[PDB]
């Protein structure tokens, strides 16, 4: 639907991001500009007439690309690319807002006869904020940086707009008081060391800023020095309301710190693991090599990463089939029990396998127990040994890589003939021996093909044999 | 700081399992000697690092194994009752046990269960309360370290012969009936030697003697019934409790109170693949029963000239 | 939201508590009170029995917030004893009550669902694909039908696999249920037989483009689409694969292949996202290892159904 209405832009289009990552440097200047030039400026100086103007141009030029690109729908999720379609999304949305904020609300105020009320619509501007709303969200998504790492980083970045935006407010109810009453507001007593704010409106910008932030940011951590404090009513209200909101943010804050440390544990489990069981080894005194034995099978369950191999449980069947068909599907071929066979039957062999990973010297399968799934030693060796009416194990054929095992078993149907054992780290990938019964009377030739294979196979092994 | 509050504590871990444990009681409105009892057992087995084998169930058999063999195994091959076993026999229940640590002044088993699991004894002394007809009780064996309890009545098909009374503290091993029967058919000659065992170290034990009299039958009824069992499983055609049966050390030789072999009732049936397996075993072609029928002779009465083609064989 | 509401009634109690307490002293003292001492920039709070009720109002609400957040800017502070007093059973009891908020706060993040245990899921999905080094486009395939599944909210499944296999029926039967009657594979079928049909199905959705199964293959998913467009491709040796049918809602496929016991005749291709319940061969066989009668029925239904198109024909 690209070709069928043009001029619309990919939702992730090359040039849109440019121009998303150019707006959103605007956006967080807008949304840390506002508070300044409401509070601290009442009516914007023509020294920076021009710096506001074309900011919000450029925002103004955002009102008009947004009505052309597209939006990835919610419910066919399919990218929507209709200019009618479009440009309800942002009528609906959001155009509000974004329309009110790009008026000259600076002007309309000098052209008003420099009424307040008027000032008050440049909040407006505050929702420009959105965009870095939409940033961090998109950042989210990036599995580059932590679900909750973002979180907390958006939490400090609400504590910076808070905060900047309380001391903008904090000055901006210093100011509402008349001049002769200065010294009734918390700047205009203000006598930090030998420097008093007593003419207040008439000192430097930055230095009422440094003031008003310094305030803001000890009470966003409550260190509450007590050199700068509310002295109005107006003042009273306004830290009462900041001081509990900043208390509720800065309890978000803490929970969410806590949560990452608590939940996002990923090798701490096994440190914690190793701690009671070096406990355990240490009580009990195990020989150093045993130790080593155990702490290299904790080690290889977050090594083998067998999680990494069950979400595969979890994909469709068919993607699972075609990550198996370029994963598995070399190995299925280093197999002698398929050696030449129908194409369709190794594919099918490869579609349906359940890769495992084992321990050396743990046995894998007993003898006695009925085979229930199809083994191939893809990378390393195994080793079957069958105890006797006395007890001692029957040594057999070792099992090196590119083989496989429990195949004859299966083609009988007849319990495991010996107690398979693990000799190091081994790349079994599995198969059910249902599916390969299936698989088997689909391809009846390629079954027979094998049934070849599989007296060439017997004669291989004497303990097949 | 949170975080290593809130991993757990050990303690607060034993007191949620308690609390757990408490409110099934009181939901269940118990009384206080069995809970008292109850409580205690959940102290021993948490300060002991119970959840030691909650931390041994994700290591695999092997490693397990070898840490059984380096505990168990030492004070296992101290106790009479597996001295004479190969060792692999020894080390194969090693990895299949499980140490229990209880109360002085209890009781565990109670003579006439049910055995169900088997225990040892690694450390303390046990006292054998055999009830008497009018209640009261004797102990004709003390069960010290490396000694065991159980054993009389899974290895002599009884059951039990005292209800046990746990003297002091005492950590035991405990055995289950079921796998301690696996371990017991996959080896013969040592399983054997149990019972020889379980027959000169009743010497101690006294009213576990005239128990012992009753053993020397139950061996002989025991040998006497397999055979039987194997006879009767030939004729009925059950050939798969056939292979149980001998595997649970049945011998093919062995004839019934007539003298007749399975192999000759498979042969007069014509269940050829019972008489088959049986001729594995190596049974005698040419034994002759009671009334002079041979298995040859069985399969010629009866026709079955498939059985006879295997007798020729 | 209790804790905050305790926090608003424990300061707003607390401020006219300590404004009560400064009321307490008489007026001559007025100057060793919290309020009576206090000049804030010009305006000294000297009669402050006679200052406007809201004024005194906003300094005690003011002193109480700040000391809830433990700002202590120290303009308004305790002066008395009894302020003293006041304000040290104020915070300490705020503390405990501010340590219970950030406790509730934390523990409503520590319980992270939905969009955390996605990410979570992610997370790991793309550490196990760059270890398998996948395709870039079945990379894209794999995160499009998780996240997919995160929307279309397949994690349900694990949720239903509590309520047992009685609910979970009913379940089904109460949401499968009219798509599987307008499937007309089973144009004539019992009861007990559409309600397992019904059972053992499984929703799963799938992005347009992709493969839901590849041509000559064992099929062992019987597929029903619920919503969208699918559609099935001939792929010869020249690859030159051509549509069969646009599978439509309602429209099963897989069916003929598991059925006639064959490989699966097209390339089942995806066209838009679809909802499909999905039947394993193996359970549908199984279904018609008992109703039969049932699966006949289908094949009479086979014959005539698959009379109208001539490329299933």
């Amino acid at each position: 639907g690209h070709n069928d209405y043009k001029y619309i832009i990919h939702p992730k289009n090359r040039w849109y991001k440019a121009w998303e990552m150019f707006i959103l440097v605007w956006a967080i200047y807008s949304s840390l500009f506002t508070p300044m030039e409401f509070g601290f400026f009442r009516g914007l100086p023509e020294r920076l007439f021009v710096l506001d103007i074309v900011g919000q141009i450029a925002f103004l030029v955002d009102i008009v690309l947004q009505f052309f690109v597209a939006y990835r729908d919610t419910q066919t999720y399919r990218t929507v690319y209709k200019p009618t379609r479009i440009a309800f999304r942002y009528l609906k949305s959001h155009f509000l807002m974004d329309f009110i904020g790009c008026f000259p609300w600076d002007l309309i105020y000098k052209a008003s006869g420099k009424h307040e009320l008027v000032r008050y619509l440049l909040w407006i501007r505050l929702f420009r904020v959105r965009k870095v709303v939409e940033f961090f969200q998109r950042l989210e998504k990036d599995t580059r940086i932590n679900y909750l790492f973002t979180r907390i980083l958006k939490l400090l970045f609400v504590e910076v707009y808070c905060t900047h935006t309380a001391a903008c407010i904090f000055y901006y109810l210093a100011t509402t008081l008349p001049p002769e009453n200065e010294g009734y507001t918390w700047i205009g007593s203000l006598k930090l060391g030998d420097y008093s704010y007593e003419n207040f409106r008439e000192i430097d910008l930055w230095k009422r800023y440094t003031t008003a932030l310094y305030f803001a940011i000890v009470t966003m951590a409550t260190v509450g020095y007590g050199d700068i404090h509310a002295v109005n009513l107006r003042e009273m209200i306004f830290v009462m309301i900041y001081v509990s909101f900043d208390m509720v943010l800065g309890a978000y804050l803490i929970g969410n710190i806590t949560a990452l440390i608590v939940k996002g544990s990923n090798t701490e489990r096994f440190r914690d693991k190793m701690n009671d069981l070096i406990s355990f080894m240490n009580r009990k005194k195990l020989g150093r090599d045993l130790r080593s034995q155990i702490t290299g099978h904790v080690r290889l369950q977050y090594d083998s990463h067998y999680t990494d191999t069950v979400m595969l449980q979890d994909i469709p069947a068919s993607i699972r089939a075609k990550i198996a068909q370029l994963l598995y599907l070399p190995y299925i071929k280093k197999v002698p029990l398929f050696k030449g066979c129908s194409t369709e039957f190794i594919n099918q062999i490869v579609i349906r396998l359940h890769e495992e990973y084992f321990l050396p010297g743990e046995v894998i399968t007993e003898q006695g127990n009925v085979v229930d799934h199809l083994y191939f030693v893809c990378e390393g060796l195994l080793e079957a040994l069958v105890t006797k009416t006395d007890g001692s194990e029957e040594s057999v054929t070792l099992l090196g890589p590119h083989t496989s095992f429990g195949d004859i078993s299966i083609i009988c149907n007849i319990s495991q003939p010996f107690t398979v054992r693990v000799c190091e780290l081994c790349h079994l990938l599995r198969l059910d021996k249902q599916s390969f019964s299936n698989i088997l009377e689909i391809y009846f030739h390629d079954g027979r093909t094998i049934l070849n294979n599989i007296m060439e196979e017997k004669e291989s092994n004497d303990r097949i044999k | 700081i949170t975080a290593l509050i809130v991993k757990g504590s050990n303690t607060e871990r034993f007191r949620d399992k308690m609390n757990d444990l408490i409110s099934f009681m009181n939901r269940k409105k118990l009384g206080r000697d069995l809970r008292s009892q109850i409580t205690g057992h959940v102290r021993l087995q948490y300060d002991s690092h119970y959840t030691d084998t909650v931390m041994l169930q994700d290591i695999p058999a092997s490693i397990r194994a070898k840490i059984a063999q380096l505990l168990y195994l030492p004070y296992i091959k101290k106790v009479p009752l597996f001295k004479g076993c190969s060792t692999e026999f020894i080390n194969q229940i090693v990895i299949r046990l499980h140490e229990e640590y209880f109360l002085p002044g209890e009781v565990i088993t109670e003579q006439g269960n049910v055995v169900d699991h088997l225990y040892f004894v690694c450390e303390g002394l046990l006292e054998a309360l055999v009830t008497k007809t009018d209640g009261s009780e004797e102990s004709v064996t003390l069960l010290g370290p490396h000694t065991s309890f159980g054993d009389i009545s899974i290895i002599c098909n009884i059951s039990q012969p005292f209800t046990v009374r746990v003297c002091e503290l005492c950590h035991l091993l405990r055995l289950d009936k079921q796998s301690f029967s696996n371990i017991l058919e996959i080896y013969f000659h040592d399983g054997r030697t149990i019972l020889n065992n379980i027959m000169e170290e009743k010497e101690s034990n006294d009213r576990i003697k005239k128990l012992e009299s009753d053993i020397v039958i139950h061996i002989g009824k025991q040998e006497a019934e397999l055979a039987l069992k194997v006879n009767s499983a030939a004729f009925q055609g059950d050939f798969y409790q056939l292979k149980s049966l001998i595997r649970s050390g049945a011998d093919p030789n062995k004839t019934d109170y007539d003298g007749r072999s399975p192999l000759h009732l498979a042969a007069c049936r014509g269940y050829e693949d019972i008489t088959l397996f049986l001729i594995q075993e190596g049974v005698d072609v040419n034994l002759k029963d009671k009334f002079g029928h041979t298995p040859l002779f069985e399969a010629v009465k009866a026709g079955q000239e498939g059985v006879i083609g295997l007798l020729v064989k």
